[PDB]
């Protein structure tokens, strides 16, 4: 990993506060956003 | 309006959608249109039009 | 204790404040199993966020 290789601050928002559950509710959405893709054929 | 809402503007707005929700789509199955290389064609067309 | 027959018995209130803060600070915080995650705005530089 080079360091030269990373972006910087002004590309980059933090967040915070993050609950434990969220993973799972990233998968919902994916899982969501999947059957969106299955519906769609272009 | 199918004709003019090809596959790119599809593509991206799917794509913003993802990015409101999940920033990386190049991670896994989908492909970024510029090495997007047409489908190619099955011999079950061909030989119906034969 | 300024007299012994006062028996001066304290009200223990910053303490509780004190932890009634700590306990929704920490619930806030140190709750979620990771602490942080950056979040990019092009695919650019996602592969780098994670």
């Amino acid at each position: 990993v080079n360091p030269k290789q990373l972006p910087a601050r002004h590309n980059l928002q933090v967040v915070v506060a993050i609950s434990p559950n969220e993973k799972a509710e990233r998968a919902q959405k994916l899982i969501s956003l999947k059957q969106l893709i299955a519906a769609d054929a272009q | 309006l199918a004709p003019l809402f090809g596959l790119e503007q599809d593509r991206y707005m799917t794509a913003q959608i993802f990015e409101l929700m999940g920033i990386k789509d190049t991670h896994k199955y989908l492909l970024p249109l510029e090495q997007y290389q047409p489908p190619e064609p099955s011999p079950m067309e061909i030989l119906q039009l034969e | 204790p300024v007299t012994a027959g006062s028996s001066s018995w304290v009200d223990r209130t910053v303490w509780e404040s004190v932890n009634g803060t700590l306990q929704d600070i920490i619930n806030v915080f140190c709750s979620g199993d990771e602490a942080v995650t950056f979040v990019a705005d092009n695919q650019q530089d996602s592969d780098a966020a994670d």
